[PDB]
C-alpha cells in the first residue's frame, strides 16, 4: 500500500488525460462549452498532485457549518429572488446541517417550525412564504423539514387533513398533478405528492390512480424521464419519476434497463460529476439527482431478484463523484456549488452534500460498505435515497403519522 | 405607467390613489428564520400586493401593481396567479399580454412561471400563430432552453403544427449536432407524423443518423437516438447493422461504438441466437474493455452487464 498521508486519486492518474473531450475537429457551441469547462477542471486537479505526493481530500465542515448556520437565520436581498422558496432554503439548510451531523438547537428548531406554520395555507400545502398560495415544491421542502426536525412539535404542524384535500385539489384525470393551482403540470408534482403523501400517511386508493402510467409516459427514447411526456430526459425529472414510483411501488412500470443506461452514462468521464441531460455540462447538484437514481435502480432490481447486483457498489463511480465534489464543487469560504467559477448557494451546497452522502455509502440487505474518500472526518451521515433527509428521520416521521388515520378514510 | 428603475417612480406608501387601502406587511413570526432583508421598493411593492390579494380587489390599480411585484420578482408564482385572475375580471385585451409575457420571457427564459403564463394566454386566445416564431427566438439566444421545448412540443401537438418542425430540427442539427434537446425533437416529430414502423422512415433515419456519426463520431446525441430509433424492435432483428458497426471499428471506435455492440450481442442472446458461446466470449470481452480500458468511468455498470450475461446465457 501507500503511507496514510498520501491517497492515490482516479482524476490524476496518468491514463486520465485519455477522458479529455474528442470533438472530432468539428466544433460547435456544444463542444466548444464543454471544452471550457474540462480545461478548468484540469487545472483544479492538478492544483492537488505534487508529482508523487497527493495529499487527502478534505470536507471544509467548518466552513460550511457557519455558512449554514448563517442562513438559517438571515440573509441579504440578493436572496429576495427566493422570496417565494423559503421553505426550501428551510430544507436546505437543515438538510445540510444534517448530512454534516451538526445539531439544530431546540430554540431554532421550534422558529423553524413557527415559521413553516406561517407558511402553511389554510386550504392544505404550504406556500412559498407567509400568505402565499400552497405549491407542491415548498409543501414538499416543508414537509421534509418538519421530518428533519423530528420533534412531534414539528409533526404536528401539518394540516393532515386539509393536505389531503389540497393534493385532490391538484389531481388531474390523466394521473398528473398540477404544482399549484391554475400552474403548470410536469413529473415534479408527481413526486412532490407521493413524498409528502406517504411520509404523512394520507395516501388514499385514489389519489394516484393513473399517476404511474403518467410518470412511465414520461420515460423517453434515450431511457430517463422528461418533464411530461414527449420531452428530453433530465436528471431532474428522472429522479422525480423514479423516486415517486418507488414510492407508489410501481418501478416496474418503466423499463428500468434503459434507465440504467442513461443515469450511468450521464457521469462525466472526465469531470467525474454528473451533467443533467445529454451534450450538457457537469453540475455538483447533479450528485444528487442522476446519482440519487442509482440506490432507487439497485433496490428496484434487487427487488426483483437481479443476481448480478453488487453486493458492496452502486452502479456509477463512487471515488470519481466524490474526487469532483470534493475538488471541484466547495467554496474556500463555506458553502458548496455548480462548478469552478460558480456562486456558491443553499440548494448546491444541499445537493453537493446529499451526493457526496451517496457515493460514501452501500446498502442493500444487512450489505454495508462504504468508501470515504480523503480524511475520515469526510464521512457524512447517510441520506434516504427517495426522500432525501435521513433514514432515521423517514421511519421516525412515518412511524409516527402512520398511527393517525388517513384522513376522512376507513 | 412608470417602470419601477424609472427615475419618477414613486413608492405605494407615497401615491395617493393608494392612500384609502392600508398596506399588509408580511408576519415572519416574532423570531424570523430564513428572512430576507428585504430592499425598501421590494418590500413596499410586496406590502401593497399583500394587501389588494387579501381584500381580493379586482382593480386596475392591482393590475399595475402585479406589474411590479413581477419585476421584484418573476418568480412569484402567487402574484402571476392573480394577475390571471385580473386579465379575466378586468377582461384585459390578452394580446396586450401576449407582448407584455413575450417581453419578459426574453429576460429572463430560465423561469416557470412566465412559461406556464404564456401557455395559459395562448389556451385563452386558442391563438398559436405567434409561438413557433417567439420560441425560435427565445432557442436562438439558448438552442437547448428546456421550457422553450416543452412548451414549443405543447404548441404543435396542441394546433397541430406539425408541417415544418422538421425542417426546423434539420436547420438546428445543421447549427450544432450535438444538441440532445434537437434529436430529442425530431423523435417527437417522427414518432407524432409518419411514425417509425414505416420501414422506408427508419431506414432514411437509420442512414441519417449513421452520417451524422460518421461525421462526428464522438457525438454521443446521435449514437442515443441510432439505439433510440432501434432498441423497441430489438437490436439483435437488423444483422446488418453489427456488420457496418463492426466496420467502422478500427477507424471510428469509441466507447459508444464498443457500448452498442454489446447491446447488440445483448439482444442476440436474448433472442436464441446461434453461436451463443461466440456471442457470449465476444460481449464478456467487450464488458471487460470497456470497463477497464474504454470507459471506466462505467466500470462497475460494464461489471453488472457481464454478470448479467453470464447469469442469463
Ligand atoms: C426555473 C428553475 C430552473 C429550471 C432550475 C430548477 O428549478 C427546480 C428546482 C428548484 C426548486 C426550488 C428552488 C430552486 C430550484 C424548481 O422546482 N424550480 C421551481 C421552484 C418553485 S418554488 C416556488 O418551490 O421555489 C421554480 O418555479 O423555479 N434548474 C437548475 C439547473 N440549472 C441546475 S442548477
Ligand atoms: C423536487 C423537485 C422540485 C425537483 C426538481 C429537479 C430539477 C433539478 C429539475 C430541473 C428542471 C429543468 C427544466 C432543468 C433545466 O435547466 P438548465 O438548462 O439550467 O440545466 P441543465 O443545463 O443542467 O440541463
Ligand atoms: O427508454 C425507452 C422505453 O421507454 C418507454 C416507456 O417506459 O417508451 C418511451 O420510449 C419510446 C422509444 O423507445 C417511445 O416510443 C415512447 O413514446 C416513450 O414513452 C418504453 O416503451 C421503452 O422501451
Ligand atoms: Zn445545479
Amino acid at each position: 500500500s501507500s503511507p496514510v498521508w498520501s491517497e492515490p486519486l482516479y482524476s490524476l492518474r496518468p491514463e486520465h488525460a485519455r477522458e479529455r473531450l474528442q470533438d472530432d475537429s468539428v466544433e460547435t457551441v456544444t463542444s466548444i462549452e464543454q471544452a471550457k469547462v474540462e480545461e478548468k477542471i484540469q487545472e483544479v486537479f492538478s492544483s492537488y498532485k505534487f508529482n508523487h505526493l497527493v495529499p487527502r481530500l478534505v470536507l471544509q465542515r467548518e466552513k460550511h457549518f457557519h455558512y449554514l448556520k448563517r442562513g438559517l437565520r438571515q440573509l441579504t436581498d440578493a436572496y429576495e429572488c427566493l422570496d417565494a422558496s423559503r421553505p426550501w432554503l428551510c430544507y436546505w439548510i437543515l438538510h445540510s446541517l444534517e448530512l454534516l451531523d451538526e445539531p439544530i438547537p431546540q430554540i431554532v428548531a421550534t422558529d423553524v417550525c413557527q415559521f413553516l406554520e406561517l407558511c402553511q395555507s389554510p386550504e392544505g400545502g404550504f406556500g412559498g412564504g407567509p400568505g402565499q398560495y400552497p405549491h407542491l415544491a415548498p409543501t414538499y421542502a416543508a414537509v421534509n423539514a418538519l421530518c428533519i426536525i423530528g420533534t412531534e412539535e414539528a409533526y404536528d404542524i401539518i394540516n393532515r387533513e386539509k393536505l389531503l384535500q389540497y393534493l385532490y385539489s391538484l389531481k388531474q384525470p390523466d394521473g398528473s398533478f398540477l404544482m399549484h393551482v391554475g400552474g403548470e403540470v410536469d413529473v415534479r408534482s408527481a413526486y412532490c405528492a407521493a413524498s409528502v403523501a406517504s411520509l404523512t400517511n394520507i395516501i388514499t386508493p385514489d389519489l394516484f390512480e393513473g399517476t404511474a402510467e403518467w410518470i412511465a409516459r414520461c420515460q423517453n427514447w434515450e431511457g430517463g424521464i422528461g418533464g411530461v411526456p414527449g420531452m428530453e430526459a433530465h436528471g431532474g425529472y428522472t429522479f422525480c419519476g423514479l423516486a415517486a414510483l418507488v414510492i407508489l411501488k410501481r418501478e416496474r412500470s418503466l423499463n428500468l434497463k434503459s434507465l440504467l443506461q442513461w443515469v450511468t452514462s450521464r457521469q462525466m468521464r472526465f469531470e467525474g460529476g454528473f451533467q443533467g441531460r445529454c451534450n450538457k455540462l457537469v453540475d455538483g447538484c447533479y450528485s444528487f439527482w442522476q446519482a440519487g437514481l442509482l440506490p432507487l435502480l439497485h433496490r428496484a432490481l434487487h427487488a426483483q431478484g437481479d443476481p448480478a447486483l453488487s453486493m458492496s457498489h452502486w452502479m456509477f463511480h463512487q471515488q470519481a463523484l466524490q474526487e469532483y465534489i470534493l475538488m471541484c464543487c466547495q467554496c474556500p469560504a463555506g458553502g458548496l456549488l455548480d462548478k469552478p467559477g460558480k456562486s456558491r448557494d443553499f440548494y448546491h451546497t444541499c445537493y453537493c452534500l446529499s451526493g457526496l452522502s451517496i457515493a460514501q455509502h452501500f446498502g442493500s440487505g444487512a450489505m454495508l460498505h462504504d468508501v470515504v474518500l480523503g480524511v475520515p472526518e469526510n464521512a457524512l451521515q447517510p441520506t434516504h435515497p427517495v426522500y432525501n433527509i435521513g433514514p432515521d428521520k423517514v421511519i421516525q416521521a412515518t412511524t409516527y403519522f402512520l398511527q393517525k388515520p388517513v384522513p376522512g378514510f376507513e | 405607467f412608470v417602470s419601477l428603475d424609472s427615475p419618477s417612480y414613486v413608492l405605494y406608501r407615497d401615491r395617493a390613489e393608494w392612500a384609502d387601502i392600508d398596506p399588509v406587511p408580511q408576519n415572519d413570526g416574532p423570531n424570523p428564520v430564513v428572512q430576507i432583508i428585504y430592499s425598501d421598493k421590494f418590500r413596499d411593492v410586496y406590502d401593497y400586493f399583500r394587501a389588494v390579494l387579501q381584500r381580493d380587489e379586482r382593480s386596475e390599480r392591482a393590475f399595475k401593481l402585479t406589474r411590479d411585484a413581477i419585476e421584484l420578482n418573476a418568480a412569484n408564482y402567487t402574484v402571476w396567479h392573480f394577475r390571471r385572475v385580473l386579465l379575466k375580471s378586468l377582461q384585459k385585451d390578452l394580446h396586450e399580454e401576449m407582448n407584455y409575457i413575450t417581453a419578459i420571457i426574453e429576460e429572463q427564459p430560465k423561469n416557470y412561471q412566465v412559461w406556464h403564463h404564456r401557455r395559459v394566454l395562448v389556451e385563452w386566445l386558442r391563438d398559436p400563430s405567434q409561438e413557433l416564431e417567439f420560441i425560435a427566438d427565445i432557442l436562438n439566444q439558448d438552442a437547448k432552453n428546456y421550457h422553450a421545448w416543452q412548451h414549443r412540443q405543447w404548441v404543435i401537438q396542441e394546433f397541430k403544427l406539425w408541417d415544418n418542425e422538421l425542417q426546423y430540427v434539420d436547420q438546428l442539427l445543421k447549427e450544432d449536432v450535438r444538441n440532445n434537446s434537437v434529436w430529442n425533437q425530431r423523435y417527437f416529430v417522427i414518432s407524432n407524423t409518419t411514425g417509425y414502423n414505416d420501414r422506408a422512415v427508419l431506414e432514411r433515419e437509420v442512414q441519417y443518423t449513421l452520417e451524422m456519426i460518421k461525421l462526428v463520431p464522438h457525438n454521443e446525441s446521435a449514437w442515443n437516438y441510432l439505439k433510440g430509433i432501434l432498441q423497441d424492435r430489438g437490436l439483435s432483428k437488423y444483422p446488418n447493422l453489427l456488420n457496418q458497426l463492426l466496420d467502422l471499428q478500427p477507424s471510428h471506435s469509441s466507447p459508444y461504438l464498443i457500448a452498442f455492440l454489446v447491446d447488440i450481442y445483448e439482444d442476440m442472446l436474448e433472442n436464441q441466437c446461434d453461436n451463443k458461446e461466440d456471442i457470449l466470449n465476444k460481449a464478456l470481452e467487450l464488458c471487460e474493455i470497456l470497463a477497464k480500458e474504454k470507459d471506466t468511468i462505467r466500470k462497475e455498470y460494464w461489471r453488472y452487464i457481464g454478470r448479467s450475461l453470464q447469469s442469463k446465457h
